């Protein structure tokens, strides 16, 4: 990416607890051992555009 | 918000299907109304905070 | 013109699936409804019931109940349910006192001999027995407590017979003035008034969908369909969703698992002891991108 | 029955009850979560009465459920008695294990002044049995090394018994470890219980504590087993954890 | 100028119906009343519903 | 806010202890739920305004 060194530090310091911006159906159905929070939100009509 | 789905809001249970499998409309609808108003209240609160 | 996060109406379930434990035993309804002897009210009988299918159609064929009041479970939904535990509290009382067998009521029966939780869930069933239990000259085999120093607790059975000190006179636990025998009997005669006729009563107490079910209604099970959103019913717990295989180390006493939201996440199939996760049918938002109407209808 | 004369006893010992007295409030499976529940629990770091066998057991009151615990190596401690008068005038719950079958009764009992079983014989713990209404019997079977911690409570007609049996290597006092008690039995008895006593078969000791109505936070791990808990109203730190719904406070 | 025990009626009487509005009966022992009026009469049996 | 503690919200009384001393759980809980939702509504309104 075209992020700067400082920008890389910033993105690596703050943590974005959303499992990124991709979480497929199969990703949740395979993550049956942890009960991911984002999957629980997603199954109840709560989505993050 | 998701934890508020665990709330009974004075109902016998927080699960819709339990009420519907146990209770029938004339008095089931009251518990369903209680759950609906509680959850809609939680949503309204969340949207207001947002 | 623009994009709209439209509501989710696209998919609707088509069929139903019914799954229940694989028990063919018929429940002993007869031994409690068709009994030579009922327990007296002070010493009311409590029968565990288990390994049962509950049809309650034999009672239809033969019996005729005066009262059938169910708290927490309206009766028409009773066929498609399974119960964790079932206790039949059987006894006989006087006819009017049938009103007193209910939560929130008071009386000699409610206070001194028998008591229900205010949160009772289950069914009270009562029918007259004036032509079976009663006899000419009176029936003194059915007794009840008339005085107690205090009030009862739910499902508490006080079979004590010691003298009650009605007054301040300590009569050493022997009969005397101002202190009498707590137990009293009814005089049941076939010609006696309706309010004085004996009534057989049975109270089915249970608690629903919180533990493994061994007794259940008479509905027959079906085959299971995976990876399809279906209307399912497991041990009386109904719902709609897609059932998929899962790995969960359920304890022997644990029947249901729940997620953060306290919705049922997975079910242990009663027939084949495997765990299936449930996922909603209409997963996944759908957004419509469109030019504004008055120009085109393509989207 | 016989009467005891020779006693090598002491005043009742006292110890601290801590990180123990927690049981599963229900039979639901939940994992990797923190659940708050209000019920009768053993307050953490409370005072618990410590008793020894002489080198007999008194009758104690049954206040709103009792926590019992004891450490064992030869199965000396073989049952309990519960009731109000315990002299056959009223029904009395009896639990016994005579090395063959665990027996549960609610018969009206004339209890012996001094229970004792067996050295290797002489079952002598009661002298009457009338107007009984319950009986349960299991199948045949045959430092301190095994800790057994039980909770006995009586709620709306049900006598509820929770238990946990573990191996140990410790003799001096109760361990500092954490262990949750699973529900084992729920008997519909309908008995008014106010006083109770234990049963020995004649190194031995036990601990008795009393439950109080408290709110507790319970931690289910990835396998759904209780690994830790927080008392509420124990102290300001625990109250902060209790109101914040978390075991970590910034 | 009364203490209300309603235990004499227990000892002797036997009521067909005891319906309390606004006060469920089990909480009736631990209450005191400002005024009390007993409206007494006799009617036909079915009309007890009325 | 404190004046809103005087509101019945459709209940028989605004006092919790009166309801509990007069009524018992199976139908007392309904009035208690009514009071709770009314007062929680008042609190939510106050917090929103704040
Ligand atoms: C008195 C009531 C009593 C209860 C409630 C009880 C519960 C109980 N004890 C068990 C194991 C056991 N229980 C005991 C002994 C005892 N455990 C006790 O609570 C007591 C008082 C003794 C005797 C002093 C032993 C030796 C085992 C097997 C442990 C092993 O595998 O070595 C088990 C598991 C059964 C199994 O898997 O084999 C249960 C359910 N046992 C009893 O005797
Ligand atoms: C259970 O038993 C206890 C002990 O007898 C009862 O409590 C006692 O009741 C008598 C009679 O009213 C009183 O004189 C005592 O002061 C009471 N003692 C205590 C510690 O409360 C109790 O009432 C019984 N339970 C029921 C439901 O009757
Ligand atoms: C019950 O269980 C057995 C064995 O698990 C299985 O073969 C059977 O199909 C199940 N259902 C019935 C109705 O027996
Ligand atoms: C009960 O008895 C009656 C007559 O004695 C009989 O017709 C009926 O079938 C019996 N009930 C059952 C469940 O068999
Ligand atoms: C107890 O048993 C005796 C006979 O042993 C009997 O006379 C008495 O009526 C019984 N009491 C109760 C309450 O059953
Ligand atoms: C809508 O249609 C009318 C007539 O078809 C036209 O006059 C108008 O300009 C249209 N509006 C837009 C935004 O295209
Ligand atoms: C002695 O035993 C008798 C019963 O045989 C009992 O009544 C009495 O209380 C006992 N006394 C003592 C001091 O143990
Ligand atoms: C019980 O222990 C506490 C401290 O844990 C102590 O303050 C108290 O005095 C003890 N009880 C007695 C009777 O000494
Ligand atoms: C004591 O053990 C014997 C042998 O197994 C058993 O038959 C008996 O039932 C036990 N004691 C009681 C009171 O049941
Ligand atoms: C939970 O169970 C898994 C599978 O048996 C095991 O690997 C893991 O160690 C268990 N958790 C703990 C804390 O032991």
């Amino acid at each position: 990416s075209k992020r700067s060194f400082i920008e890389d530090l910033l993105f690596n310091k703050v943590t974005l607890a959303d499992a990124g911006f991709i979480k497929q159906y199969g990703d949740c159905l395979g993550d049956i051992a942890a009960r991911d929070l984002i999957c629980a939100q997603k199954f109840n009509g709560l989505t993050v555009l | 918000l998701v934890k508020q789905l665990s709330s009974n809001f004075g109902a016998i249970s927080s699960v819709l299907n339990d009420i519907l499998s146990r209770l029938c409309p004339p008095e089931a609808e009251v518990q369903i109304d209680r759950l609906i108003t509680g959850r809609l209240q939680s949503l309204q609160t969340y949207v207001t905070q947002q | 013109k623009g994009i709209y996060q439209t509501s989710n109406f696209r998919v609707q379930p088509t069929e139903s699936i019914v799954r229940f434990p694989n028990i063919t035993n018929l429940c002993p309804f007869g031994e409690v409804f068709n009994a030579t002897r009922f327990a007296s009210v002070y010493a009311w009988n409590r029968k565990r019931i288990s390994n049962c299918v509950a049809d309650y159609s034999v009672l239809y064929n033969s019996a005729s109940f005066s009262t059938f009041k169910c708290y927490g479970v309206c009766p028409t939904k009773l066929n498609d349910l399974c119960f964790t535990n079932v206790y039949a509290d059987s006894f006989v009382i006087r006819g009017d006192e049938v009103r007193q067998i209910a939560p929130g009521q008071t009386g000699k029966i409610a206070d001194y001999n028998y008591k229900l939780p205010d949160d009772f869930t289950g069914c009270v069933i009562a029918w007259n027995s004036n032509n079976l239990d009663s006899k000419v000259g009176g029936n003194y085999n059915y007794l009840y407590r008339l005085f107690r120093k205090s009030n009862l607790k739910p499902f508490e059975r006080d079979i004590s017979t010691e003298i009650y000190q009605a007054g301040s006179t300590p009569c050493n636990g022997v009969e005397g003035f101002n202190c009498y025998f707590p137990l009293q009997s009814y005089g049941f005669q076939p010609t006696n008034g309706v309010g004085y006729q004996p009534y057989r009563v049975v109270v089915l107490s249970f608690e629903l969908l919180h533990a493994p079910a061994t007794v259940c209604g008479p509905k027959k099970s079906t085959n299971l369909v995976k990876n399809k959103c279906v209307n399912f019913n497991f041990n009386g717990l109904t719902g709609t969703g897609v059932l998929t295989e899962s790995n969960k180390k359920f304890l022997p006493f644990q029947q249901f698992g729940r997620d953060i939201a306290d919705t049922t996440d997975a079910v242990r199939d009663p027939q084949t002891l495997e765990i299936l996760d449930i996922t909603p049918c209409s997963f996944g938002g759908v957004s419509v991108i469109t030019p504004g109407t008055n120009t085109s209808n393509q989207v | 029955c016989v009467n005891l004369t020779t006693r090598t006893q002491l005043p009742p010992a006292y110890t601290n009850s801590f990180t123990r007295g927690v049981y599963y409030p229900d039979k639901v499976f939940r994992s990797s979560v923190l659940h708050s529940t209000q019920d009768l629990f053993l307050p953490f770091f409370s005072n618990v009465t410590w008793f020894h066998a002489i080198h007999d057991n008194p009758v104690l009151p049954f206040n709103d459920g009792v926590y019992f615990a004891s450490t064992e190596k030869s199965n000396i401690i073989r049952g309990w008695i519960f009731g109000t008068t315990l002299d056959s005038k009223t029904q009395s719950l009896l639990i016994v294990n005579n090395a063959t079958n665990v027996v549960i009764k609610v018969c009206e009992f004339q209890f012996c002044n001094d229970p004792f079983l067996g050295m290797e014989s002489e079952f002598r713990v009661y002298s009457s049995a009338n107007n009984c209404t319950f009986e349960y019997v299991s199948q045949p079977f045959l430092n301190f090394k095994n800790l057994r911690e039980f909770v006995f409570k009586n709620i709306d007609g049900y006598f509820k018994i929770y238990s946990k049996h573990t191996p140990i290597n410790l003799v001096r006092d109760l361990p500092q470890g954490f262990s949750a008690l699973e529900p084992l039995v729920d008997l519909p008895i309908g008995i008014n219980i106010t006083r109770f006593q234990t049963l020995l078969a004649l190194a031995a000791a036990y601990y008795v504590g009393y439950l109080q109505p408290r709110t507790f936070l319970l931690k289910y791990n990835e396998n759904g087993t209780i690994t830790d808990a927080v008392d509420c109203a124990l102290d300001p730190l625990s109250e902060t954890k209790c109101t914040l719904k978390s075991f970590t406070v910034e």
